[PDB]
């Protein structure tokens, strides 16, 4: 989160140095139990500012959010990723640590610590009243099975969900490839433990989510057009969080020529 | 177990003529309906007797025989009948007045009575008779009606 | 059977000029003077 | 001249259609095949024959073109989003030429299509360029496809109508036309444009139209084929037609053309029009009468009992004055400034100069408003589907007052409750929804098994639906494997199929909680069934809530210059319902109201799970919620994650997507309209409007009265302190406090108050409905698909939907009727070529369009144009023509054809069925009854079409709860009764076994019916033409016994110089007659019209008027009471509920129309907007005892007989083209009890 | 009410409900055969209207036996198994002076609030609940249960 | 407010036999409607007082 | 008889409106119109 | 009835504040303003 | 401190105040 600051904290602050006491007065209300009228002119200075800068900068950040192979994201609200039409599941999150009193011991931040609380209440009121699911329920599924790894007493077996590019599709875009063979790009890696996935899963070509790779100047994005569900992944497969897409032979490509998007069906190996 | 075919077979087998433009038999069946109601409104009027301090079952405002309709009007005649039979099933304090009022506002041309207050007349809609003070004195004592 | 229709237009026209006997034409122009009294306004009594 | 320049067959037809020659089948056939054989571009030569005098000059900057490569960038990964030039919304089409990317088609040379090489690149390898070219060709040849046929053909019919003057009919109120084709700026600008497309004396149309899409001509080197010119011709043709069916003045028409020439000249043709769409009703309709001297006549309509049963009643005529003028200011300042930017101001000063010459409310004034409003370009606007989704679906609303997060309670599983402290507009929305949810949860109505089967029938759509993806590519999240075809399966993912796919556990299973994976698939039956309690409560808010009697009567009452009227239209009421404010209060309130139900009661197959309930910080405790609350916990987990959209448009090539948003393409954003205005008039606007007078007006105003909600539209009509309304102090300060009221929760209210009234696109000015002729243009028809669907006889149903939809509008009929006839003829010469065999063809004879509804111009014994356009279609019209000239053809066939040896009782010994067969009547009668769509081929894997498993298990979705026994008791007890005792039908009474077959017949209706089936259609069509049965129908042969003769016109229903309907002035002969003899405001007695249909709750697979007829059709006969319950058990009604209907259905107290429905005599759609209620039961006698014969005395049987005879009279009375008159049954050939017995033979079938 | 019978039951006509049914029907027969009713409605259709009502009072219905006998023993058991015990106020038919206008519950001792002698509509909080019921859904269940 | 269906709904709820030739319920229901149906001739009778 | 006896027993507002609510309208609108009411005494069935 | 009997019984300290606390708040606030309080005497229910 | 949350809780079961400090300062 605050990667849409990568283009804001000193821009929201520059959108309220003009209002004086209802800025300072307004800050007290977020900290206190009750709400006043000074919070309205600060939120509506923020919420008119969020719609102009960040919602373009979030809609322009589409394939970094959902097409990097396997991504994990972090927002401040579900409004942050639904205002821009970004196709990701938005698990809400509550943490069992009180964040406001951690926020007021935040050294070296942009503005003051009170600028965070103005930004925190502004990032809270766009929450959309949905029960906050406990955040431990998601960390016990992504970083969950990776805690079980140091007690397996068995080495891990990497198998890869790999899509295959036709060769001339690369060369017909200014690019150059070596030996003109179909080139396979590994969309998702996974770690079976006992050669179980390979016996049935390998070369089974599950194709319900089709897979479409797009190669650009230095990175390739992968979109599963039927979306690959996590339930279809057999158990004991263990997929790593945040996987980026890598050419299975990166030496085959020569000159990284052109831009272009192809498509493929995928298998495990 | 409610089974309204018995009421149907006892009504529809009254020999009426198919030359009049208005079939009385057809009209009564019309208002009585088979709307899918499984007749829980009988059991929401029985179970509302244990809580008559809380909830009081008022007669519905749409189901009265409306004004601007004399007693010659056969849909507005059966609605005055069905209000009378379903009178005391409701646990409403002013229901009796309302049931009486429906007919007295239905034929307010031949039979004028005296409504006890100013502010409403005999042709007032019967749903408004909901205060204890506006019960007509002819209804509190039938010797006043001549 | 065209002049059977033209017979009915004469029946149609004799009921239009029968309606126009019952509440006939009123020039709005004359109706505008007989409603709002501030048209033909007051003479300037206060010079 | 134009007339002697036409082909021999056409010259004859133009003469024939005009009225000089009654058209014969030889005149019809030679004129039909003259069109399809000759090249379509040759009808542009006829523009070079008429001289021209209009001062319209096209600019040479039309043919200039900014190229498509700059205007079609692939900004996202595979999305061909057009980079707008100057705007977000400049994405309709680029004004480029398709010069380079065309390769000449070898069948039609110099007419190319998408380049063969370019297309391959887009399909295999994207060519930012090789796909941006493909998405430009498939849009420009789709924007040139939004048209009924080729528009060059539709221009060719208008030259036939303008070939000759119309023969004068002989009526008194028949005005010869004023339009001159040598004086028209529309078809002069066509010919001035068409000089550029000229290669050595010949004309090439820039885009010949094929059912796949347009075929663009390849220009020679030096010239450019800019795509806007084909749309510039499609509007100019549609203006050349709508200025010859409207008698538009040449000067007014000229202004409209200059609107188009500016639009083709700028960068995008489609885009320019959109920004000036409302620039023409604002100049005239919105701004009429603001000058002094206003005053004509206007109707005086009353609201009887306002609260409900809106029953407007036409009561009188007001005389207008200088008071009660429209208080709202004219739109001249605002629209003209907007108009000024495109440099057409001079076309604004012309229409203002015309409008100041109509100072008072006349016939000529309100005709002028229809003339200006027919100038807006009514062509549809195709935009890339991927591009369209970005600019329309995804616009999150701005809220100026959000609910604070400390206004909710702690969570209870998923949804949150609202605190009691927070008042405002959010509290009234919460209180009006929680109170309605606590009425639905305690109700016996939705526990009946028939109400469940109705609710499952609403989810699989009987009409509509969309391209849902599938289910088992979305159930890999789940464990439930879906059904697959037993035998070859044809339907692809039809909404019905989704039901078929998972019907194991009542159409759902709490094992199927994976309804939140990929929703709303459109460019789900288990999400429609999860949304059961969301439209169950919204159908309780919409208790008070058709157009002909609940809108048309209204629009009129609201437009009268007593009451000033604000019309409230909410823009993007779809994209304003979000979970950030609206949809969280809703799901919060429904989950609170659903606790007064029994907390362990399952609903609709969803059990009663428990929940966390953490709303108290000192005691969270597991709590068992009800069944309906379990749907709310999954609605709140669905509404908060938005709606997935798997849009994959076929226009753009590789554009596949996955789109989440918060917009739904059911009735909730209808249902939230009334409750949010109920808070405005009662709480918000009396709180602050800063006007003493303004506050006083609001207090006495409710929302049950003074507001009519429907959809997103609505009319707010003020209390009677009305015309006397200070626009500076009251009506403008009420509006800004309204438009800022809706902005504090996202609802962008778009108010546009003027003293007209807009209500779901039917305008009306000063008590007179004004039809927008550009709402449904003549040449224009949307398609919204790359390849269209036109086999061959699916052009005939367009023609009848082209003629009849123009006559609901008060379009001039004589110019229109002729045009429709000419167009109808073109639609009678068709063909189909086999891919590996012979070509085929067919020829519909004329009289197949007379049976469909188009009245004929000139019968061989009459004068032309005496059959009105209000002639009913079918047997009511085939009687009303043959009743007209039966005195003629009997006298003619007595002196021509030899007499028959036997006696036909309708005729005499004069032999007219061999005369009717000579004129082609029987060949036209048995042609239209023959079917028109190719039958789905009868091919299955096994059992000779029996044991189909996709049809037999859609019934499993419809048979839950032992209802299945009732439709098995119905089809048994009826078949035991009917086939042996009496009333032997032979076919099925409408029982519930038909509708799982009807889901398949509406499901297996696949595209491209194979060549095996459409050849079988062409062969079967050709046999019913060559040997049409000489004998008529069985209904028409009994209707022709009745001799109906009509008297003098009935006492009028409107003082016939107040103008009720947009030009039905004495320029129109009968449209002025039938709208003033009969009235408007079609509310009548309750013994004629009052919408009964004594069943009401249909199962949605069954026609309501098929049950309602056959429940009467038994009661006409000597039906035992058992035959009523056995039919009503066939629909699925219970034995107790069938018996209350089986005793009700008496002819006494049966609607007059319903009795007419028994023998298929229906009040058609032509005069549904007419007050024919009192006409049938006052006038139009079945027995007038002195004119009629005593032989035609329907004695004891008159209760059911009179309705039939009264509708045969009014079918003849509306068919003739004069005033409506009293129509008397003179005599019946054979007595009436010898015809009442003849119908009861037919009524046993 | 009467005690619960342990014998095989049959529809009776000597209950207070079947007496109330067979007196409003006998009243509306007198209504439909009045003088101001026989003037307008035809003399054949009032034979049907008398024919329907006289066939309505003679329907062998089990529900007037159900109210006088089975339903109190039905009510007196369910009132001790519900999650809320019955809150009742004394029923009062037809008495003008003893209609329960308000049933009100206080959460504040009014002697310490100063309110020693004001009326009880002020110091106490009144229950305002009113379940609307329909007669034609009750009259069917009244006249036609078995 | 003049409501001309109130008088109509009192006439049309009269059960007469359909075996008669001239039926008197349909002899005033056509009769009763005004020539052009301007009921505003009732307000002219009060505007002339 | 039945058509006539349905015209007595209709519950119309106009006989109440003529007696009570109509002269209030005439007494106000005789000061709003541009012409004061030019009236003449009514004669109920007296021949002279 | 049930709405107003809540407004009667809702506890509130401003009836207490006006009798007891605001006079010792007004008499201090009348000696720290540059305009001293200008008062005419209040008269209740006295016509003359 | 004026706050209607005591009032609004009681009155919704049966469903900067400058005009108060001006009529005190006007005394």
């Amino acid at each position: 989160d605050s990667d849409a600051l990568g283009d804001f904290l000193e821009r929201l602050e520059n959108l309220d140095p003009n209002l004086l006491d209802r800025a300072v007065a307004s800050i007290l209300s977020p900290t206190s139990d009750t709400s006043d009228d000074a919070v309205t002119t600060v939120l509506d200075a923020f919420n008119a500012l969020y719609r102009e800068i960040m919602t373009p900068a979030q809609r322009a950040r589409l394939p970094l959010l959902t097409q990097q192979g396997r991504v994990l994201a972090f927002a401040h609200s579900d409004y942050e990723l639904l205002s821009a039409n970004i196709p990701i599941q938005v698990v809400r999150g509550s943490i069992p640590i009180d964040h406001v009193v951690n926020l007021l011991a935040r050294r070296n931040r942009v503005g003051g610590t009170a600028l965070q609380v103005l930004l925190d209440y502004c990032y809270r009121t766009q929450a959309s009243p949905l029960a906050p699911t406990p955040a431990g329920r998601l960390y016990k599924q992504l970083f969950g099975p990776w805690l079980m790894v140091p007690r397996l007493s068995e080495p891990l077996i990497k198998l890869r969900l790999v899509a295959s590019a036709p060769a001339k599709v690369l060369r017909a875009a200014g690019w150059t490839i070596d030996g003109d063979p179909p080139l396979e790009v590994s969309c998702l890696c996974a770690y079976v433990t006992d050669r179980a996935a390979a016996t049935a899963l390998i070369e089974r070509r599950l194709d319900s989510r089709a897979l479409v790779t797009v190669g650009g100047d230095q990175l390739m994005f992968v979109e599963y057009a039927p979306p690959l569900p996590l339930v279809s992944i057999p158990r004991t497969f263990l997929l790593p969080v945040t996987y980026v897409v890598h050419w299975v032979p990166p030496q085959r490509v020569l000159l990284n020529g052109g831009n272009v998007s192809f498509t493929s069906g995928l298998e495990w190996t | 177990v409610l089974d309204p075919t018995v009421l149907t077979n006892a009504i529809t087998t009254i020999s009426e003529s198919t030359t009049q433009t208005i079939s009385p038999i057809s009209e009564i069946l019309r208002l009585l309906q088979p709307m899918g109601n499984d007749y829980a409104a009988f059991w929401k009027c029985i179970a509302s007797w244990a809580y008559n301090g809380l909830v009081t079952t008022v007669l519905s405002e749409d189901a009265f025989p409306d004004s601007s309709q004399s007693i010659t009007h056969l849909p507005s005649m059966w609605k005055c009948l069905f209000l009378t039979l379903a009178g005391p099933m409701t646990s409403d304090p002013h229901s009796p007045v309302k049931v009486f009022m429906a007919l007295a506002n239905l034929l307010a041309q031949p039979e004028p009575i005296a409504i006890g207050v100013p502010g409403m007349h005999q042709t007032t809609p019967a749903s408004q008779f909901s205060h204890p003070g506006v019960w007509p004195p002819g209804f509190l004592n039938p010797q006043l009606i001549n | 059977a065209t002049p059977m229709i033209n017979n009915a237009i004469r029946s149609f026209l004799t009921a239009w000029d029968d309606i126009r006997i019952l509440s006939p034409d009123v020039s709005s122009k004359s109706l505008s003077a007989y409603l709002d009294s501030a048209v033909a306004n007051g003479p300037e009594l206060i010079i | 001249e134009l007339f002697n320049a036409l082909p021999q067959p056409l010259q004859q037809l133009s003469l024939a259609l005009a009225g000089e020659i009654p058209l014969t089948d030889h005149i019809f056939e030679q004129a039909a095949s003259t069109w399809h054989v000759q090249p379509r571009s040759l009808t542009y030569k006829l523009l070079d024959h008429i001289p021209f005098a209009t001062p319209v000059v096209v600019p040479p900057s039309i043919y200039h073109s900014l190229d498509w490569s700059k205007c079609f960038a692939v900004n996202q990964d595979r999305v061909e989003r057009i980079p707008t030039i100057d705007n977000p919304d400049d994405v309709y089409v680029p004004n480029s030429d398709i010069g380079p990317l065309l390769t000449s088609l070898h069948t039609i040379p110099d007419y190319g299509f998408l380049h063969p090489t370019i297309e391959n690149d887009a399909t295999t390898l994207r060519a930012e360029r090789a796909r941006c070219a493909s998405t430009f060709y498939k849009i420009a040849s789709s924007q040139a496809r939004q048209v009924k046929l080729d528009p060059i053909r539709m221009l060719g019919f208008l030259l036939l109508v303008q070939a000759r003057p119309r023969v004068p009919s002989g009526l008194v109120t028949d005005q010869p036309t004023r339009r001159d084709p040598t004086l028209s700026p529309a078809l002069h600008a066509i010919w001035q444009v068409m000089q550029y497309y000229k290669v050595a004396g010949v004309y090439y149309a820039p885009a010949l139209v094929v059912p796949s899409g347009a075929i663009w001509w390849i220009p020679p080197p030096g010239k450019r084929n800019v795509v806007s010119v084909q749309y510039l011709l499609t509007d100019l043709i549609s203006l050349a037609i709508l200025a010859h069916m409207t008698d538009m003045s040449p000067t007014l028409e000229l202004t409209g053309v200059l609107m188009y020439l500016r639009a083709a000249s700028s960068h995008s043709y489609a885009y320019t029009l959109l920004q000036m769409k409302s620039v023409f009703p604002a100049l005239s309709l919105r701004s009429m009468y603001r000058n002094k001297g206003f005053g004509g006549k206007a109707p005086a309509i009353e609201w009887t009992e306002p609260r409900s049963k809106y029953k407007f009643r036409w009561t009188g005529v007001t005389q207008l004055h200088d008071g009660l003028r429209p208080r709202s200011p004219s739109m001249d300042v605002p629209t003209l400034e907007t108009l000024a930017k495109y440099e057409l101001v001079d076309i604004g000063h012309t229409i203002i100069r015309e409008r100041n010459a109509h100072p008072q409310h006349n016939h000529d004034s309100v005709r002028f408003v229809r003339d200006v409003m027919a100038l807006t370009s009514g062509m549809y606007l195709v935009r890339q589907p991927t591009m369209s989704v970005l600019r329309e679906y995804s616009q999150v609303p701005d809220i100026k007052d959000p609910i604070p997060p400390s206004a909710w309670t702690g969570p209870i599983g998923n949804v949150r409750y609202l605190l009691p402290s927070v008042q405002g507009p959010a509290r009234h929305l919460y209180d009006t929804w929680r109170a309605a949810a606590r009425q639905i949860a305690q109700d016996p109505q939705w526990h009946d098994p028939l109400n469940q089967a109705i609710m499952r029938a609403q989810y699989v759509t009987a009409r509509g639906g969309s391209s849902a993806s599938l289910k088992f590519a979305l159930k890999v999240t789940g464990i439930v494997l879906p059904e697959y075809d037993d035998s070859k399966v044809k339907k692809s993912s039809k909404i019905y199929q989704a039901a078929q796919i998972a019907r194991i556990a009542f159409m759902l299973l709490i094992a199927a909680i994976h309804a939140e994976v990929t929703m709303g698939i459109r460019n789900n039956v288990i999400q429609q069934a999860i949304s059961a309690p969301h439209t169950l409560v919204a159908n309780y808010i919409n208790k008070h809530m058709v157009v002909t009697d609940k809108v048309i009567p209204l629009i009129l009452y609201a437009s009268t210059p007593p009451n000033t009227v604000v019309n409230v239209d909410i823009k993007a009421c779809d994209a304003s319902i979000t979970y950030n404010y609206f949809l969280s209060v809703i799901c919060g309130a429904m989950h609170e109201g659903f606790e007064v139900g029994n907390a362990d009661a399952a609903f609709m197959g969803v059990p009663s799970t428990i929940v966390s309930d953490r709303r108290s910080p000192v005691a969270p405790y597991s709590r068992p919620i009800s069944g309906l609350q379990t749907m709310v916990q999954h609605l709140a987990d669905l509404y908060a994650a938005g709606f997935r959209y798997s849009v994959s448009d076929a226009f753009s090539s590789g554009n596949k997507f996955s789109f989440p948003t918060s917009t739904f393409p059911s009735t909730e954003h209808t249902a939230n309209n009334s409750t949010m205005m109920e808070y405005f008039l009662n709480v918000h606007a009396p709180s602050h409007v800063k006007s003493a007078s303004l506050k006083r007006i609001l207090t006495d105003m409710t929302i049950q009265r003074n507001y009519v909600c429907q959809g997103d539209d609505g009319i707010l009509l003020l209390p009677h302190e009305a015309a006397s309304k200070i626009s500076a102090d009251d009506m403008n300060e009420l509006l800004t406090c309204l438009r800022d009221y809706g902005q504090l929760f996202g609802w962008n209210y778009d108010i546009d108050w003027s003293d007209t009234a807009e209500y779901l696109k039917l305008y009306a000015l000063m008590g007179c409905r004004i039809p927008n002729t550009s709402r449904h243009p003549p040449v224009g028809k949307e398609y919204a698909a790359p390849q269209t669907d036109e086999i061959w006889p699916s052009l005939i149903d367009i023609v009848i939907g082209h003629h009849l939809n123009g006559v609901t509008d008060v379009l001039n009929w004589r110019e229109w009727l002729r045009f429709s006839w000419a167009f109808a003829c073109y639609s009678s010469r068709g063909g189909y070529t086999n891919p590996r065999g012979q070509s085929f063809s067919a020829q519909y004879p004329w009289w197949t369009f007379v049976y469909l509804g188009i009245p004929p111009i000139l019968l061989p014994g009459q004068t032309p144009f005496i059959h009105s356009c209000y002639m009913p279609p079918g047997d009511q019209g085939m009687f009303s023509i043959l009743n007209g000239w039966r005195d003629w053809l009997i006298s003619h066939a007595s002196t021509t054809l030899p007499p028959l040896r036997h006696n036909h009782p309708v005729w005499g010994l004069s032999d007219v069925p061999s005369l009717l067969s000579q004129f082609g009547v029987y060949a036209g009668y048995h042609a239209a009854q023959h079917y028109r769509r190719p039958k789905p081929a009868p091919e299955t894997a096994s059992s000779d079409s029996i044991n189909q498993i996709t049809s037999d298990l859609t019934e499993y979705l419809f048979y839950d709860s032992a209802l299945k026994a009732r439709v098995m008791k119905g089809r048994y007890n009826w078949e035991r009764l009917s086939s042996s005792l009496s009333l032997n039908v032979g076919s099925r009474v409408p029982s519930l076994f038909d509708v799982p077959g009807k889901w398949v017949a509406a499901g297996r209706d696949a595209e491209k019916p194979p060549p095996s089936s459409v050849e079988d259609m062409f062969t079967s069509l050709n046999r019913c033409i060559r040997r049409p049965t000489h004998s008529f129908s069985r209904l028409l042969e009994l209707y022709l016994r009745v001799h109906v003769a009509l008297g003098e016109s009935i006492p009028l229903a409107i003082d016939p110089d107040v103008p009720q309907v947009a030009g039905a002035d004495p320029a129109n002969d009968d449209h002025w007659f039938k709208y003033t003899c009969l009235g408007d405001i079609p509310s009548a007695t309750r013994n004629y019209f009052g919408e009964s249909l004594f069943v009401g709750r249909v199962v949605s697979g069954l026609d309501v008027e098929a049950v309602d007829a056959t429940l009467l059709r038994l009661k006409i006969l000597g039906a035992p009471p058992e035959a009523f319950i056995a039919v009503l058990n066939g629909i699925g009604m219970s034995d107790s509920e069938a018996h209350q209907i089986a005793g009700r259905i008496s002819l006494a107290n049966a609607q007059l129309v319903q009795i007419a429905r028994v023998v298929h005599l229906s009040i058609p759609s032509s005069w549904m907007t007419l007050n024919t209620g009192p006409y049938i039961h006052h006038h139009a006698y079945d027995f007038k005892p002195g004119i009629t014969q005593p032989s035609a005395k329907s004695r004891d049987k008159s209760i059911w007989m009179s309705p039939i005879l009264k509708l045969l009279c009014t079918s003849y009375a509306m068919t003739v083209a004069g005033p409506v008159r009293t129509s008397i049954v003179t005599e019946i050939d054979g007595s009436a009890a010898a015809l009442s017995g003849n119908l009861r033979v037919w009524m046993r079938d | 009410n009467q005690p619960l019978p342990r014998l095989t039951v049959a529809p009776t006509y000597d209950s207070a409900m079947s007496n109330w049914i067979s007196t409003t029907i006998a009243f509306f027969i007198r209504v439909v055969n009045s003088v101001n009713m026989t003037a307008t409605v035809n003399d054949l259709t009032r034979r049907t209207m008398t024919g329907v009502m006289t066939a309505m009072r003679q329907v062998k219905t089990m529900t007037p036996f159900y109210i006088q006998h089975m339903c109190p023993t039905e009510l007196s058991v369910l009132a001790s198994v519900t999650v809320t015990p019955p809150f009742q106020v004394p029923f009062t038919r037809l008495v003008q002076n003893d209609v329960i206008t308000n049933v009100l519950v206080a959460r504040v001792d009014p002697a310490q609030r100063g309110d020693a002698a004001v009326d009880i509509r002020a110091t106490h909080a009144t229950f305002a609940a009113a379940l609307p019921v329909d007669p034609a859904a009750i009259v069917v269940a009244m006249l036609c249960g078995q």
